[PDB]
RNA sequence: CUUUAAAUCCUUUAACGAGGAUCCAUUGGAGGGCAAGUCUGGUGCCAGCAGCCGCGGUAAUUCCAGCUCCAAUAGCGUAUAUUAAAGUUGCUGCAGUUAAAAAGCUCGUAGUUGGAUCU
């Protein structure tokens, strides 16, 4: 099975964290991928964006390792991206899947014009940057689809963004920086202070405080 | 100087990327579902929908109580409702952007002939239409892309001169009965 | 930085017009010197007379002998070396006959390992090289 | 967060910093949520209730988390005026 | 030299909001600065401000609610017609749900929504969101 | 033929490009 | 002889007209970019392919072919000019320490820009 190593993992396994949004609310770090496996479960669909073989020069020759770029996420508002480099492709893929699970962030969806139905696009213009690669996401009308390059399109579809406008600048040919910039732009959606979020924050008890008695009762 | 007219217009647009797997799979799914001849029919319906969406967008940018917005929006909504791609209940400019390509492909005469039981399959529907076996109201229609209106939906009959809804046997049946 | 004033239109326009001459494509397409140096003279194709057959050696990384023909254009009398594309197609060409020659696909630039060749033979003796290659047509008698 | 029908459509409502009124991100692991115990007016003992101040990691890094918590406590009567 | 005191005021407000400060001191003050600040404050972005009267050109201390993402000036002040306003909002605003373009019109200094309500185009002063 | 093994062996040969394509097919819908 | 100034054509009605329904669809490709074979035979840095990277030096995923596969389809390939891609001409909207780049320096006319303040 799974023996939790962290307090958060123990709270999640003993069915007292209702949703993944509590941990996001209290900004706690996820160090066990089994928490994400417990909350998102079978809704998560991962895929390998790229396997980049990187070589280190040695006296005998070149030492080759393979870096796996993996994007994961249910198509409903959660997306993650994980990069792991290993001596073998299968190990790198497993590690990148674990890291992408650990890096899952909540995605905020919005409306382009009239607010009818479920939110379909990004709430506003967001920009992500990773080593000269700038990715800009612009709200798009319903039914537009993702107007983007294949890598940002894959990440945005995995994030559940129905339709979006995209701009890119810099060496987007480097898939890792392109994907990381898209992930940064996607994760900036919930950090953006819009007027609908001006309402004063009402604090609730932290999972570590609200369930401290259960933690110490062991 | 001639008394002719050179007003012509291409009815489709070619995709920007010739070879991408998702688009190819989706368009082949559409062709198989609706019995189309090539990707150009898919692109033609796509172009129609894209023009409609562009018009709806440009109207939605206008003032809500703009006389031109009101007039052209009601015209476009009536045109969409008339052919049955839009519900009469949801007649607003924002519901146009919710339309998909399949909503338009369902209104072809091929689809309506297959769905009304006149044909065994969508391909049988296409060959039935192309072989002058189908009429809409009193007019024999020969074009499978005929977009059936809502008022003509209940008038897609089996013609009157075809052996299937008429009564004169065809060439093959007459020849084979003549060899009895 | 750039000037941002309501009355800076002339400065912006003149600066853009002067800076466009530092664009390679713009200078090439608007100076008119590349047009007079073009053997085709702005045309897509040209007809010439095969002066001789020549084999040009491929560029260093790979080894081959490229079957070309030295042709003289009819419009201006300029001398041209044109690649005969497929194999055996040099045998379809005889010395001192008319050939239709097009560009090599890079707009006056040499293509591939063939050095200093930017033209290719399309038709010979008013029959296409592809019809001769595929056997659809024979060389006229 | 609210559509035209009035239903709430956000995944969750993120915390805002008690000092800067900026959203605290889901991956801001330098942010804190401090509880300050409330005390009886005549016994000076824990009441079982507290006051919560959320400080983001940007304020912590720049060193004004202490001054922000001090001002929040002063503006709440936990810390004596002057 | 210092031209376009509105640009300096808006840059100071933006820089102080990035730094997380509660108050910013703006100098010199001007009528256009006060009108822009009033338009900002009516929408809840900036809160109360006080005009210090030195006998030459005022200074303004502006309280800062942490609601402001960016305030910017548009230089030069392009004349904007009511038919070109939508293009300006698409160029300048993060979305169609929030964010304002401040124009100066013969009906006064107001945001783009009011300018469309009053059927007036004008000259673009800046924006805030 | 293991697509992963082929990638680990001769990704840096004449067949590296085709071997990469076969690897992407095995992993996802690439 | 409907059509038309005599007429062809579309339309209309009749008589024949489909089972390799031989009433036989092509054009370019199959390493990547880019969709689709490190299958077989020949060739052996030759012939050739290859827009670019590259393929070919007797076990070629790339040439010449057979088969099979896929892209568009009565249409496909090629050469040029041109637009988008090009935020690689940048007004929106580029860049100028080291990648190409701020004049050796300072005055200076035109040009451009110009502090508060009137109900």
């Amino acid at each position: 099975e799974w023996m939790p190593v962290t307090k958060l993992g123990r709270l999640v396994k003993d069915m007292k964290i209702k949703s993944l949004e509590e941990i996001y609310l209290f900004s706690l770090p996820i160090k066990e991928s089994e928490i994400i496996d417990f909350f998102l479960g079978a809704s998560l669909k991962d895929e390998v964006l790229k396997i980049m073989p990187v070589q280190k020069q040695t006296r005998a020759g070149q030492r080759t390792r393979f870096k796996a770029f993996v994007a994961i996420g249910d198509y409903n508002g959660h997306v993650g991206l994980g990069v792991k480099c290993s001596k073998e492709v299968a190990t790198a893929i497993r590690g990148a899947i674990i890291l992408a699970k650990l890096s899952i962030v909540p995605v905020r969806r919005g409306y382009w014009g009239n607010k009818i139905g479920k939110p379909h696009t990004v709430p506003c213009k967001v920009t992500g940057r990773c080593g000269s690669v700038l990715v800009r996401l612009i709200p798009a009308p319903r039914g537009t689809g993702i107007v983007s390059a294949p890598v940002p399109k894959k990440l945005l579809m995995m994030a559940g963004i129905d339709d979006c406008y995209t701009s890119a600048r810099g060496c987007t040919a480097t898939l890792g920086n392109f994907a990381k910039a898209t992930f940064d732009a996607i994760s900036k959606t919930y950090s953006y202070l819009t007027p609908d979020l001006w309402k004063e924050t009402v604090f609730t008890k932290s999972p570590y405080q609200e369930f401290t008695d259960h933690l110490v009762k062991t | 100087p001639v008394a002719r007219s050179w007003v012509c217009r291409k009815t489709y647009v070619t995709p920007r990327r010739p070879f991408e797997k998702s688009r190819l799979d989706q368009e082949l799914k559409l062709i198989g579902e609706y019995g189309l001849r090539n990707k150009r029919e898919v692109w033609r319906v796509k172009f129609t929908l894209a023009k409609i969406r562009k018009a709806a967008r440009e109207l939605l940018t206008l003032d809500e109580k703009d006389p031109r917005r009101l007039f052209e929006g009601n015209a476009l909504l009536r045109r969409l409702v008339r052919i049955g791609v839009l519900d009469e209940g949801k007649m607003k400019l924002d519901y146009i952007l919710g339309l998909k390509i399949e909503d338009f492909l369902e209104r072809r005469l091929q689809t309506q002939v297959f769905k009304l039981g006149l044909a065994k399959s969508i391909h049988h529907a296409r060959v039935l239409i192309r072989q002058r076996h189908i009429r809409v109201r009193k007019q024999v229609v020969n074009i499978p892309s005929f977009i059936v209106r809502l008022d003509s939906q209940k008038h897609i009959d089996f013609s009157l001169r075809s052996p299937y809804g008429g009564g004169r046997p065809g060439r093959v049946k007459r020849k084979n009965a003549k060899k009895g | 930085g750039k000037c941002r004033g309501l009355r800076t239109a002339r400065k912006l326009r003149s600066h853009r017009r002067d800076q466009k001459w530092h664009d390679k494509q713009y200078k090439k397409a608007h100076l008119g010197t590349a047009l007079k140096a073009n053997p085709f003279g702005g045309a897509s194709h040209a007809k010439g007379i095969v002066l001789e057959k020549v084999g040009v050696e491929a560029k260093q990384p790979n080894s081959a002998i490229r079957k070309c023909v030295r042709v003289q254009l009819i419009k201006n009398g300029k001398k041209i070396t044109a690649f005969v594309p497929n194999d055996g197609c040099l045998n379809f060409i005889e010395e001192n006959d008319e050939v239709l020659v097009a560009g090599f696909g890079r707009k006056g630039h040499a293509v591939g390992d063939i050095p200093g060749v930017r033209f290719k033979v399309v038709k010979v003796a008013n029959v296409s090289l592809l019809a001769l290659y595929k056997g659809k047509k024979e060389r006229p008698r | 967060m609210q559509n035209d029908a009035g239903e709430f459509v956000d995944l969750y409502v993120p915390r805002k910093c008690s000092a800067s009124n900026r959203i605290i991100g889901a991956k801001d692991h330098a942010s804190i949520q401090m509880n300050v115990a409330e005390v009886d007016k005549v016994t000076g003992r824990f009441n079982g209730q507290f006051k919560t101040y959320a400080i983001c990691g940007a304020i912590r890094r720049m060193g004004e988390s202490d001054d922000s918590i001090l001002r929040l406590a002063k503006a709440d009567g936990i810390v004596s005026k002057n | 030299v210092r031209m376009n005191v509105l640009a300096d005021a808006l840059k100071s407000i933006n820089n102080a909001e990035k730094r997380g400060k509660r108050q910013v001191l703006i100098r010199p003050c001007s009528k256009v600065i006060v009108r822009f600040l009033t338009v900002m404050m009516k929408h809840g972005y900036i809160g109360e401000f006080e005009i210090i009267d030195d006998h030459r050109a005022g200074k303004i201390v502006v309280n800062l609610t942490g609601r402001l993402n960016k305030c910017g000036v548009i230089s030069p002040r392009f004349d904007v017609q009511l038919k070109d306003l939508e293009k300006w909002q698409n160029n300048l605003l993060p979305s169609r749900q929030f964010g304002f373009i401040v124009l100066t019109t013969s009906a006064g200094i107001m945001d783009h929504e009011e300018a469309r309500r009053k059927h007036t185009g004008g000259k673009i002063l800046g924006f805030f969101f | 033929t293991d697509p992963i093994d082929d990638f680990q062996v001769n990704w840096n040969t004449k067949h590296g490009s085709g071997v990469t394509r076969e690897l992407m097919r095995e992993l996802n819908g690439g």
